[PDB]
């Protein structure tokens, strides 16, 4: 059985992300396609899921937008691209977003 | 016709992706560089030459599977197995008066 | 930019020689590969090459002189040389075979029409020109300057060529 | 049409080749507890793509050969070589369908060691060349146990066509009756096709200069190229000896599908070893073929011998 | 004679111990005279430290085997406590000790994986370094820099674990053992691995003692010898381990004393976990250890120590000492002495691997070429502490 | 996880699949999908050489049957 | 489709830019302790690998040299020495606040103050040493920096 | 105390000799260490997907140097030259001058990036918590000078990364 339920989570990753664009797109910005929680959202678009039962170093993750300070990000993101406040938690320097 | 054909695709494909790839990669213009700047071990010859003989003694035992659909079966075997006997014989020469150095 | 700058210094070097230089280096590898040495009347040439340093050398004390205002300066080897002799020189270090007697393209064109015709103009002699020694600077013969610029082109007892007195 | 059948045989094998260094970088990361590439194209499968791309149009470096006429022949002999063996194998049906093809791809295989000889004799460095010889040494070596023990095998076939190997192993696979060969013969494919733990050229690199140092970018991706041609080749024609896959002539594409997978279980074999094991000084892998080896390997020619006329198991001569 | 190579490890593989470029003499295959070049890694520390004072100069001992830094700390804090005539809190030596066994585990990983890497075995090193990662989170949360601490200093520590350390420290060593099976599991039994170590760099009893070997390269050879438990400096009179001892005296006998180390290791910090006692870290003296920040702030007496202490430093009583401890690698120590000032007037440093690889070509005589790779990872070489 | 290198062994499966696949088709095509004649002895190759004489299309795939008895 | 030069001259730089970024084959200079950092981006937890950078490449097979560590003066000439038999395009990475500036190090008479003393170098990595991923960014601003090159462009128009 | 790691002297009776003479003949242990790859490629890789994650840290970290201020505004550094005066590298160079209101405050401050070791010893001896280590490691240059840090660059950093530098000191404070 067990088998038959992995592909049930394959495909509730597809829905997680909202449609085959919405799953493809992030396939190729970040070569990921977990779903997690949205601990928040920043004013530059960074989007800052989480999933906590993911091996300490995983859980949590960002998805940078595709355009800060009026240039391109869609493929040149970099990791100078997280404003500070986020910045700590994302490094599991703390544990409050 | 077809394997002379077949080989002559094999390799003239070969040259192709050589000559590809030795003079266009040249014509692409990286500037220009300057100039940056054997002893005879006998037991290398050995194993050469001990593999020769073992080489030639194989070639005797290649028509074995033709060999055994003969009907005189106890001389096929016989000198079947001489072969073998003999080809362990010049490895246990070898071996016992010290001849696979190189083994070491 | 004399009509310009009338203060500007203007310099009128020879065929410069050097390691990355495209005057030695052109004799020793367009002739050799796939080619013969197509040497247009090689006898009725005379070059005065200079050294690549020799000439930096003066541009650094063209600075520094206060007196190399306006005045044109021109830098010529120690020595005149028939153009026959320099090549079988080339050759005779590069060690390649002697045999006297590649259109422009698109990328870098090499063995362009206009460079042939550049190497038979002949090196003219100006007395009034002030010279490098003018400037404190010695040239440097072409014997010592020649191998390490065409060592690299040897694969793995020679004589120099002839001047022109 | 038969020109059609050459280039869709001759160009899918490059291809593979182009994606087993992808698979093999993947298996060993896993082995290795990492992902390995997944970031060029998705889950890296574009990854082989760059990787030729960038290498080709890498300037090549001045090889000062003093021989320019070998140094261009050898690689042209390893990458001919590697392609030609494709042509005897039956994935059911050869391209070229050969009586003698078990001797044609045997002897084949000899012929490679020259571009690893041939090579090595106009790099220009006294260390080259002598790191050459070595691995030409162990090459030669290790084709003594190819050959014997791939004899003793037809005399359970009886014949040296290819092709007639999957009828002897209807009723069964040949792994069976015949596993102390099958763990020679295997180790015998790692050490002709110089595979870890037998790689000493790509190990003792700094210590005696390997053969192949001295190609440029360009050479280099052939050389590498028929190396991996060869792995597979070796792996497939070991499927097609001990695990010879049931032929049906109404529905071939089922055997090349079983056929398919029985070689990428092997391949993959190979690149599971490399992950597991530290290298063979060079003394020791010969120890391992002369005195180990090379004994049991004659033993076992002399019992097959005798095996199929006492039990009256001789294979038709046909 | 036959011919000698010069080889050289500039395209240095992957060892992360420097560049070593050794000049050989191959009578064919046999060695019959192998020379190291080493002066690559000279950068003149023992020279720099003369313009440092005693709190500039820490640093620089975490560079010199930059695979055992807190061990390092631990050395040359030893000297000076020595020369100042001062006893840290027990609070803080057995955090040096808990941490000086730590280091010992990221050292003999090291050792092992490269060693086991310059002979082809490549996956045990993947393995292990995962295990070094999560031991620099440790080194990472208590000083705040992945490697290089500074963390040890003269008179104790810098500063106190952060709560909820301790319960991560004994999670990690409760799962350690069975890394190591792993890696037993790959090499300890392989017959290539024995193939590759067994006989090989022999080395007699009596002539290590000569030769100035200390450490692995000593119980390899059958004697009994470790400074923790004949010379014991901190704490080490407060641990039950067992020395591991070869028998052979050869490479893999040093396989097997490192290997068995690693064991003995998880026993100390197990009891370190348990005997820890509360209290304070670093010497209540503030004329050798700063004070504390809200102290600084607050109080007249402490400002000025904390403005001596960072700028002129603490000077030192006159006088020269020997303190060596049982490094990783070996007996790791350094001769220094004070003229009274707050600069030492001369630091020697024993590296411990240079007089190891002085007997290189001792054990290297009578041996194939690829045996002077098995030889050069068993003494376990780092050029840092090399050269200097 | 593991099954992601799945995609590189698969997309490698196929490129060794096709040369086995392309052949069998390829000989269907040619020979009125029938296997190709093996001729591996001279009175294989004999019969091979009548059989194309039989035809009379000059073609040695065409087996013609009791319709020609005639 | 009428494609104008420049706009089909583009589009190579940017495949050919692609090819290079995406497949760098780096040579690491293991000279001190910033060896070991190097290392840790090897390690399972970055695995430097999965980006396209191979742990290991041989001098001749190269595209990035790694400077990481000290460079004293006996190991300069050597440096060099290998540097310029890289087949080009050869870009240098300075690791560490020894190779950038000659770091703790600076002042000793036996120390070359930075490597860009004796190469070119193409990104600096301050630290000491720089954390694992601290280098892995380094690497991953210099695919961006192979990205934005237009030597086709550049030659297109001469 | 101590112990013998390889002592072992194996028996010799038939059904032991044949083990080990299984052992040789059949590659048993060299499998049995095939066995613990094929264990490995079916765990999950311990690699985490950077950029969009990232490695964990803890507030002690050590990162690029910054100035920081007081919640008015001023500055905080007060050309003490402690940070100077203990830089083990000596990367610190400071002048100061009476301020145009009578102040004290620094005119220089460059922290050359590249003598810098990281050490931490600025923070440490700062009487004000003014120069501190910020969590910032991805700086990375593309030109030496720009690594050559003025009075302006840092105060733009403390500027920039106050919000998460005055977190951690509030996290780990008590510690010092
Ligand atoms: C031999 C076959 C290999 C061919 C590889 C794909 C060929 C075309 C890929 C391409 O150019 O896409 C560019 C594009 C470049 O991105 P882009 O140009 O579309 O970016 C703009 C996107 N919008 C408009 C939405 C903002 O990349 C891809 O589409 C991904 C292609 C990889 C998929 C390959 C998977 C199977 C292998
Ligand atoms: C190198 C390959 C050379 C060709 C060898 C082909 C072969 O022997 O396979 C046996 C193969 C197969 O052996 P077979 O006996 O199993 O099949 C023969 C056909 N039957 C069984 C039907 C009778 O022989 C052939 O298929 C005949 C090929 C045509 C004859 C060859 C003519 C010229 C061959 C090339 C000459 C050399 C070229 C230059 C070489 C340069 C140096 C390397
Ligand atoms: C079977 C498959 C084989 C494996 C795959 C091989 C790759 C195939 C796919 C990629 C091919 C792309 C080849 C591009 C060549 C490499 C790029 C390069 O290095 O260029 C640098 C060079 C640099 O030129 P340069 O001007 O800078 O030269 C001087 C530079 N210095 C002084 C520093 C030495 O540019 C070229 O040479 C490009 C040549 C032209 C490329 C073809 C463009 C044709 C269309 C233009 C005309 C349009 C008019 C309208
Ligand atoms: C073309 C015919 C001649 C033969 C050529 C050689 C054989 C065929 C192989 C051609 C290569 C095709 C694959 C290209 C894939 C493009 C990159 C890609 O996959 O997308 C991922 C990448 C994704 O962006 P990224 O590279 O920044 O990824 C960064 C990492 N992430 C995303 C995780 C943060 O796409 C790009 O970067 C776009 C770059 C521009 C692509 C330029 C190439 C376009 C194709 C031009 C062809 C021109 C031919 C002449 C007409
Ligand atoms: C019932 C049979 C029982 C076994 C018979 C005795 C087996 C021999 C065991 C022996 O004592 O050999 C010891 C010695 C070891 O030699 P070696 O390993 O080279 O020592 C230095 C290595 N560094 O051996 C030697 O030095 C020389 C050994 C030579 C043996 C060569 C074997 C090759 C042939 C294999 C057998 C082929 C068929 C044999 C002939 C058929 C007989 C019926
Ligand atoms: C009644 C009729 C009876 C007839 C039959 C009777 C005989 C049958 C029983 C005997 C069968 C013997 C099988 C022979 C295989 C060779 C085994 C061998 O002896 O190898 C020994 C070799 C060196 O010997 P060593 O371990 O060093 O011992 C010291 C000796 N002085 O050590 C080695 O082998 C080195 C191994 C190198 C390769 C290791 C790396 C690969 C290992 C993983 C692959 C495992 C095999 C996979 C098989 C794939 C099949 C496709
Ligand atoms: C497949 C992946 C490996 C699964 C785990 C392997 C395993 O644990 O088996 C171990 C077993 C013996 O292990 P060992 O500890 O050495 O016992 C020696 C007793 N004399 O090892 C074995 O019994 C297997 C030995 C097989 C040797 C090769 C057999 C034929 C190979 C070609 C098929
Ligand atoms: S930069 Fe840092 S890690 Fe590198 S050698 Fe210098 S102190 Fe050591
Ligand atoms: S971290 Fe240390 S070396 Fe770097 S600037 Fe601060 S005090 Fe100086
Ligand atoms: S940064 Fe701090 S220690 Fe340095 S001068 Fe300013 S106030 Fe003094």
């Amino acid at each position: 059985m067990e088998l038959l339920q992995v592909l049930k989570r394959g495909l509730q990753q597809v829905s997680g992300h909202g449609g085959l664009r919405g799953y493809l797109r992030v396939l190729f910005r970040a070569n990921d396609v977990r779903v997690g929680t949205l601990v928040g959202e920043d004013k530059y678009g960074n989007k800052y899921y989480e999933d906590n039962k993911q091996f300490f170093g995983r859980h949590r993750w960002v998805i940078y937008t595709t355009e800060m300070n009026g240039k391109n990000t869609f493929w040149d993101v970099d990791g100078s691209m997280v404003p500070p406040e986020w910045h700590r938690w994302l490094h599991c320097m703390t544990d409050d977003p | 016709m077809n394997l002379m054909l077949a080989l002559l695709t094999n390799f003239t494909l070969a040259t192709l992706l050589v000559i590809i790839a030795f003079w266009l990669p040249q014509l692409n213009v990286y500037s220009e560089k300057t100039s940056p700047y054997l002893p005879f071990s006998m037991k290398f010859f050995l194993v050469a030459i001990t593999f020769l003989l073992f080489d030639l003694e194989i070639a005797l035992l290649l028509p074995l599977p033709w060999a055994s659909q003969t009907a005189n079966l106890n001389t096929m075997l016989t000198m079947a197995l001489f072969l073998i006997i003999l080809l362990a014989v010049s490895l246990a020469y070898e071996w016992t008066q010290k001849g696979l150095e190189w083994t070491e | 930019v004399r009509e310009t700058f009338p203060e500007a210094t203007i310099i009128k070097p020879a065929e410069i020689f050097g390691r990355e230089d495209r005057f030695l280096n052109y004799f020793a590898n367009i002739r050799w590969f796939g080619g013969v040495p197509l040497i247009s009347l090689g006898k009725k040439t005379v070059k005065q090459p200079v050294y690549i340093v020799d000439v930096t050398k003066g541009i650094i004390n063209a600075i520094k002189d206060p007196d190399a205002r306006g005045k044109t300066f021109a830098f010529v080897g120690p020595s005149r040389y028939l153009l026959f002799d320099l090549v079988q020189y080339v050759f005779a270090v590069a060690h390649r075979p002697f045999l006297p007697y590649f259109e422009i393209s698109p990328f870098e064109p090499w063995t362009t029409r206009d460079k042939v015709e550049r190497i038979h103009t002949t090196d003219k002699i100006l007395p009034h020109l002030p010279g490098l020694e003018d400037l404190g600077v010695e040239a440097t013969p072409l014997e010592l300057k020649a191998i390490e610029v065409l060592r690299r082109h040897r694969t793995y007892d020679v004589q120099p060529a002839k001047t022109i007195p | 049409m038969f020109m059609i059948n050459i280039l869709m045989l001759i160009i899918p094998i490059l291809l593979a080749v182009a994606f087993l260094t992808l698979v093999e970088r993947k298996v060993l990361g896993y082995m290795q507890l990492r992902k390995g590439p997944n970031v060029v194209g998705p889950y890296g499968l574009l990854q082989p793509i760059a990787d030729a791309i960038k290498l080709f149009i890498k300037e090549p470096l001045r090889p000062a050969t003093s021989s320019a006429s070998m140094f261009i022949l050898a690689p042209i002999m390893a990458l001919g070589l590697a392609l030609t063996m494709w042509i005897p194998l039956p994935m059911p049906y050869p391209l070229i369908n050969m009586n003698l093809g078990v001797l044609f791809m045997l002897a084949m295989s000899s012929l490679a060691v020259y571009s690893i000889l041939w090579s090595g004799w106009a790099s220009n460095s006294k260390y080259a060349l002598i790191g050459a010889l070595r691995a030409v040494a162990q090459t030669i070596s290790y084709e003594v146990t190819l050959a014997i023990i791939l004899l003793s095998v037809l005399l359970m076939s009886g014949s040296f066509t290819l092709s007639t190997l999957i009828t002897t192993q209807e009723q069964m696979w040949l792994i069976l009756p015949a596993w102390p060969l099958a763990m020679m013969w295997f180790i015998s494919t790692l050490a002709e096709t110089n595979r870890a733990p037998f790689d000493l050229t790509e190990g003792e690199s700094e210590l005696v200069s390997g053969f192949n140092v001295e190609y440029a970018a360009g050479p280099f991706a052939l050389f590498f190229m028929a190396e991996y041609a060869n792995i597979i080749m070796m792996n497939i024609f070991t499927a097609i000896l001990f695990l010879g896959t049931s032929h049906n002539p109404h529905m071939p594409e089922l055997y090349t599908i079983n056929f398919t997978i029985k070689s990428l279980l092997l391949t993959m074999s190979f690149l599971w070893i490399r992950a597991s094991y530290p290298r063979f000084r060079y003394d020791q892998l010969m120890h391992l073929l002369w005195k180990n080896f090379l004994p049991l390997t004659l033993a076992l020619c002399m019992w097959h011998v005798s095996l199929p006329i006492l039990t009256s198991g001789i294979p038709p001569q046909t | 004679l036959v011919s000698n190579l010069t080889l050289n490890f500039g395209p240095q593989h992957p060892a992360a111990h420097g560049v070593l470029r050794l000049v050989m003499e191959l009578s064919g295959e046999m060695v019959r005279k192998c020379d190291p070049h080493i002066g690559l890694l000279h950068r003149g520390t023992e020279k720099l430290i003369e313009y440092k004072t005693y709190l500039q100069a820490l640093p620089y001992f975490d560079r010199l085997d930059y695979v055992s830094m807190m061990c390092n700390e631990q050395a040359y804090s030893l000297a000076v406590e020595k020369l100042l005539n001062i006893r840290p809190p027990p609070r803080a030596q057995w955090i040096r000790v808990l941490f000086g066994e730590i280091t010992r585990l990221l050292n003999h990983i090291m050792a092992v994986t490269t060693h086991a890497l310059d002979i082809g075995a490549m996956t045990p090193f993947f393995w292990m370094f995962e295990e070094r990662e999560k031991m620099f989170e440790f080194y990472e949360r208590v000083s705040g820099a992945r490697m290089h601490a500074a963390y040890v200093r003269p008179g104790g520590v810098h500063q106190d674990l952060p709560l909820g350390l301790m319960d991560d420290i004994y999670e990690f060593s409760k799962n350690f053992s069975l890394r190591i099976d792993e890696l037993e599991e790959m090499l300890t039994n392989n017959r290539i691995w024995r193939n590759r170590t067994v006989d090989i760099g022999i080395v007699t009893a009596e002539d290590a003692l000569n030769y100035g070997f200390s450490g692995v390269m000593l119980r390899g050879s059958g004697i009994q010898w470790d400074l923790r438990k004949t010379q014991p400096y901190d704490v080490y009179d407060q641990v039950e381990f067992d020395v591991p001892i070869g028998s052979r005296g050869d490479c893999y006998d040093r396989y097997l004393c490192r290997v068995e180390e690693m064991r003995q290791s998880i026993r100390i910090i197990s009891q370190c976990l348990n005997k820890m006692p509360p209290g304070e870290i670093k010497v209540d003296d503030a004329k050798v250890s700063p004070p504390k920040r809200a102290e600084m702030k607050t109080s007249m007496e402490s400002l000025i120590h904390h403005f001596k202490l960072y700028t002129e430093g603490y000077q030192v009583p006159p006088g020269a000492t020997y303190t060596a401890i049982e490094a990783p690698k070996g007996e790791f120590g350094v001769y220094l002495v004070s003229d009274g000032s707050s600069r030492p007037y001369r630091c020697k440093i024993k590296a411990p691997g240079f007089a190891h690889l002085a007997g290189l070509d001792k054990m290297s005589k009578g041996h194939m070429l690829a045996d002077v790779v098995a030889i050069i990872g068993t003494q376990d070489i780092v050029f840092g502490e090399v050269d200097r | 996880m593991w099954f992601e290198v799945l995609p590189g062994i698969a997309v490698m499966g196929v490129c060794l699949f096709i040369p086995g696949m392309a052949t069998a088709r390829i000989h269907r095509f040619s020979n009125g999908g029938k296997e190709k004649r093996v001729a591996h002895y001279p009175y294989q190759w004999y019969l091979m050489e009548r059989d194309r004489r039989v035809s009379g299309v000059n073609r040695s795939y065409v087996s013609k049957g009791l319709e020609n008895i005639d | 489709p009428s494609s104008r030069g420049e706009y089909v001259v583009a589009k190579l730089d940017d495949l050919i830019n692609w090819a290079r970024r995406s497949s760098l084959w780096p040579m690491t200079f293991g000279l001190a302790c910033c060896a070991v950092e190097m290392m840790h981006m090897a390690a399972p937890r970055y695995d430097m690998d999965r980006f396209g950078v191979v742990f290991r490449a041989s001098p001749r097979q190269s595209d990035v040299m790694i400077v990481a560590g000290t460079l004293t003066n006996k190991m300069a000439p050597a440096l060099r020495k290998v540097y310029d038999q890289m087949p080009e395009p050869r870009y240098v990475v300075s690791m560490g606040s020894c190779a950038n500036g000659g770091g703790y190090y600076h002042y000793s008479y036996s120390v070359v103050r930075g490597c860009d003393r004796i190469v070119p170098v193409d990104i600096y990595v301050p630290g000491c040493p720089p954390t694992a991923e601290a280098l892995l960014y380094g690497i991953l601003q210099l695919q961006k920096k192979i990205k934005r090159e237009k030597r086709l462009r550049i030659w297109y128009r001469r | 105390t101590y112990k013998y790691v390889n002592l072992r002297e194996p028996s010799m009776d038939m059904k032991s000799v044949t083990d080990r003479a299984a052992q040789t003949l059949l590659w048993t242990e060299l499998i049995r260490g095939l066995g613990m790859t094929l264990s490995y490629l079916f765990r999950e890789p311990a690699t985490i997907n950077y950029p969009f994650e990232k490695g964990p840290l803890s507030p002690r970290f050590r990162g690029e140097h910054a100035l920081r201020r007081y919640p008015s505004g001023e500055e905080r550094c007060i050309a003490c030259k402690l940070c100077e005066a203990v830089c083990p590298a000596q990367a610190i160079t400071i002048e100061a001058e009476p301020r145009a209101d009578g102040s004290r405050r620094t005119t220089r401050y460059d922290i050359d990036m590249t003598k810098c070791i990281y050490c931490g010893f600025c923070q440490e001896a700062c009487p004000v918590d003014a120069i501190v280590e910020g969590p910032n490691f991805e700086f990375s240059t593309e030109t030496h000078e720009e690594l050559l840090y003025n009075k302006e660059k840092l105060l733009n950093n403390g500027d920039k990364w106050e919000a998460e530098i005055a977190a951690n000191i509030q996290a780990d404070y008590l510690y010092r």
